């Protein structure tokens, strides 16, 4: 919802770390929510290689909602981040 | 199937998915001919039949397609990826952990019968003989790509034995030597397949499962030779694997020739315990146990000449012929290699012309000139 | 007829303005004549402990200009230690270009160079591109010398398969790209790989192509 | 994928006065070791081998049979997953075998599996429980040998 108030964040590294620290769990719904959150943040972190690797790994996962969340995050990170597009 | 409707064809495809829920519902022969024939909407209809047909109908289609029939009523180009999609249906793997199998042996497999697998391998080897513009390396790449499903559909030693014992005849577009040599991926220990591969003498870079054990044994032997209980399999298992499976040793010879390169550093050859007499004698015995492999085809000179130069450097840097049995064994091996083939001498003369000016004694002039 | 020296007595005699000309004549005579290198490489290596910022770079240059038909078994420690004594910001790239174009006799020198490059990385992460390029060149020069060292570089276990290293670690990506570059002409490279090595190669190859080459792994396609 | 956490209560499931709970714990640990390979899994497998070896001398024949009939494939999978345990398992097996060697000779039988020592395995009904346990031990040893050799 609050997308325009996203670029005015001072501490970005700690925020991204706290967001990404929950994608390593074994819960597919949690991983899907984390992927959707990362895709929602595709306007402030278009070069974080960890997010690209997570989206690449979880794109062909054995699930149904996690795959859709990975597709959404991949579209968001492919809008920007030419490197993610070519990858 | 008859009219060449260019733009409207897709419209007809709609009528194939609107008033026809199951593909094989009214007539099986016409649908099988439309799906698998001797066009453009083929992959879409294949995906529809894969993700919209019931399991009994799918098994029936699989058993009627992969059956023994020489009427060419099924395209193997579509049959291969159809089977690959039926094995990897996303409904079969719903929510389990992603990519955590056992690489030693796959448990979840698709069981098949005898004649079914026979017809499958027959059509696979038959369609891989066209080679319109692929060449030769692309055929091997396709074989390597389709080998996983071929090993997954059998999952048994009896099926592998039945597969390796079937060798067709002919001399044009054989393409069987590659499949017979691909047994190294399944860690096959059959002597018939090894004999067939040795008779074919086909050099292949296929990824083998038993190559890791051979590499580990070679590394352990090298470490034991460089350090001096680990010496048990260092000299007894290596030669056993060499006399049993010579292809693995021939393919591992690249990394073996790069070892024992400590002769240039220590030129004394009198103070070394085993780093200059054990590994050299071991590799000399390994080469002696492979007389039929030293005079083999090409793609092995890069290792043969390397081993020859290493032996020459070890003999020249010796403490004035500190070893008697090793020199005699090396001379006998060189004589046998020169008598078995003429390319070995033509390739080693460039080093012999310089090695004959170092000793200049009655020992190097042996081959340079009971019961 | 020659009854003089000026080769082993002209180096440690006076100021370095003549040492530079001496090593220049040395590399000039070694470039033309293919011989004479095996007996002058020792002298060219042992002249590094000269505590002069000029003779060091000139030694790097004369070794790079003669990096052909030469061997290196134990003379590497006297030529690699030029990066620990000081910063040498403008000499480090030359040393890395030298270490990649040369040949190594055994795997011990390869392991020494690798651990030294890892030390330089963990101590100076500001020149990782030069390290990756030199490792690429080293892997493309002689890929066989690293074959008996594959299970020793990366931490792997025959029956555990645990202790997964960090992805963005600048210490493991170097070894990964070195293995991938040495995996070109190796007969059976993936026979000793781990489980995550295949996905690491799949991610690095699709992200960058100037350092990771194309392979024929059974897991990948095309 | 959330089955590894069961390891954290596998030892607690072993220390139970019911033989069925112990058998189920041994089988679950066997499957977890053949699926997951971790040092903690190796430690729990070693503890299971120890508690199975110490239960051979505190159980009667009627309970020994029922406890060692299902739990031998567990040892087979432990050998398949953990090489360094081989010796231990072998020793354990030997012990159990010798125990059976004293149980068959006690009471007269109908098949006399003692003279069957000089027999080979043939690829691939109602009998005596001790003879059945002997045959199960022999079969599991054969499978362990075939897995380790191939």
């Amino acid at each position: 919802q609050s997308e325009k108030h996203l670029e005015k964040i001072l501490n970005v590294d700690e925020f991204v770390k706290r967001i990404f620290s929950v994608i390593h769990s074994n819960d597919p719904v949690a991983r899907a929510i984390t992927l959707r959150m990362l895709g929602s943040l595709a306007s402030i972190i278009p070069e974080r290689k960890n997010a690209h690797h997570s989206i690449r790994q979880s794109l062909d996962s054995h699930d149904n909602v996690e795959v859709e969340a990975a597709v959404f995050a991949a579209a968001n990170f492919s809008a920007q981040s030419k490197d993610f597009a070519v990858g | 199937e008859a009219v060449r409707l260019g733009p409207s064809s897709g419209l007809l495809v709609d009528w194939l998915e609107m008033l026809d829920p199951e593909v094989v519902s009214s007539c099986p022969d016409l649908q099988l001919r439309l799906l698998f024939s001797r066009p453009s909407f083929r992959p879409y209809l294949l995906t529809l039949f894969t993700h919209q047909s019931s399991w009994p109908t799918l098994h029936q289609c699989i058993r009627v397609l992969l059956g023994k029939s020489r009427e060419q009523r099924f395209d193997p180009s579509a049959s291969l990826d159809f089977l690959w999609a039926c094995i990897h249906v996303p409904r079969i793997w719903q929510g389990r952990d992603q990519r955590t199998p056992q690489k030693r042996r796959e448990e979840l497999v698709l069981r098949v019968q005898g004649p079914e697998l026979i017809s499958l391998v027959e059509l696979i080897l038959a369609e891989a003989e066209t080679r319109s513009q692929d060449g030769d390396t692309a055929a091997c790449s396709l074989i390597q790509a389709r080998l996983p499903l071929l090993l997954s559909c059998c999952c048994g030693d009896d099926e592998s034995v039945r597969k390796v014992t079937e060798h067709l005849s002919g001399c044009i577009q054989q393409w069987g030597d590659s499949v017979l040599g691909r047994r190294c991926r399944d860690l096959l220990l059959q002597l018939y397949l090894q004999r067939p591969e040795l008779r074919v003498p086909v050099p292949e870079v296929l990824l083998h499962s038993e190559g890791a054990a051979s590499s580990s044994v070679c590394k352990l032997d090298g470490l034991i030779h460089r350090f001096i209980n680990r010496g048990a399999d260092a000299s007894m298992a290596c030669r056993k694997l060499a006399v049993a499976h010579p292809l693995l040793l021939l393919r591992h010879l690249p990394m073996i020739a790069a070892l024992l390169h400590g002769r240039t550093h220590l030129n004394f050859q009198e103070f070394r315990q085993q780093n200059h007499l054990s590994c050299f004698l071991h590799v000399l015995g390994l080469l002696e146990l492979l007389q039929p492999h030293v005079f083999r085809s090409e793609h092995q000179g890069a290792l043969w000449d390397c081993l020859l130069s290493f032996i020459r450097l070890l003999l020249n840097y010796r403490k004035s012929s500190r070893h008697l049995a090793a020199f005699i064994n090396k001379f006998v091996q060189f004589i046998h290699k020169y008598i078995t083939y003429n390319a070995p001498a033509a390739i080693s003369f460039l080093q012999k012309h310089a090695d004959p000016l170092h000793d200049l004694s009655f020992d190097n002039s042996d081959l340079v000139m009971t019961a | 007829s020659g009854a003089c020296g000026a080769f082993v007595h002209g180096l440690e005699d006076e100021m370095y303005e003549v040492r530079i000309a001496a090593v220049e004549a040395l590399c000039m005579l070694a470039q033309s004549s293919p011989s004479f290198a095996e007996k002058c490489l020792d002298f060219l290596v042992d002249m590094f402990n000269d505590e002069i910022e000029e003779v060091r770079l000139q030694s790097i240059h004369t070794m790079r200009k003669i990096s052909n038909n030469i061997t290196l078994r134990e003379d590497q420690l006297d030529t690699v230690l030029a990066v620990l004594e000081d910063s040498s910001r403008d000499i480090r790239e030359a040393l890395h270009e030298l270490l990649c174009c040369t040949n190594v006799s055994t795997k011990e020198g390869i392991h020494l160079a690798l651990v030294e490059l890892l030390k330089n990385l963990t101590k100076y992460p500001t020149d990782r591109d030069s390290i990756w390029k030199c490792l690429k060149f080293l892997g493309s020069r002689h890929p066989t010398l690293v074959l008996p060292l594959v299970p020793e570089l990366l931490s792997t276990h025959p029956f555990f398969d645990t202790a997964e290293p960090d992805m963005d670690d600048p210490a493991y990506i170097a070894v990964l790209v070195l293995i991938f570059n040495a995996a070109k002409t190796c007969p059976t490279m993936p026979a000793l790989f781990s489980d995550h090595t295949f996905r690491h190669y799949a991610y690095l190859r699709d992200s960058l192509s100037h350092l990771v080459p194309a392979l024929r792994l059974p897991g990948r396609k095309l | 994928p959330s089955m590894h956490i069961c390891l954290d209560f596998i030892p607690e499931l072993i220390a139970q006065p019911e033989l069925e709970k112990q058998i189920f714990a041994i089988q679950l640990l066997s499957h977890l070791c053949i699926q997951y390979a971790l040092p903690k899994s190796l430690s729990v497998a070693r503890l299971a081998v120890n508690v199975m070896g110490t239960l051979l001398t505190v159980l009667t024949q009627a309970k020994r049979y029922a406890f060692f009939m299902p739990t031998l494939p567990s040892l087979v999978s432990f050998c398949r997953a953990f090489p360094p345990l081989y010796e231990d398992i072998m020793s354990l097996l030997i012990q159990i075998g010798q125990v059976c060697a004293s149980d068959v000779a006690t009471q007269t039988r109908d098949i006399d599996p003692i003279i069957t020592r000089l027999q080979q395995i043939k690829e691939k009904g109602s009998m005596d429980p001790d003879v059945q346990l002997c045959h199960c031990i022999e079969r599991t040893v054969i499978e362990i040998i075939n897995m380790s050799v191939s």
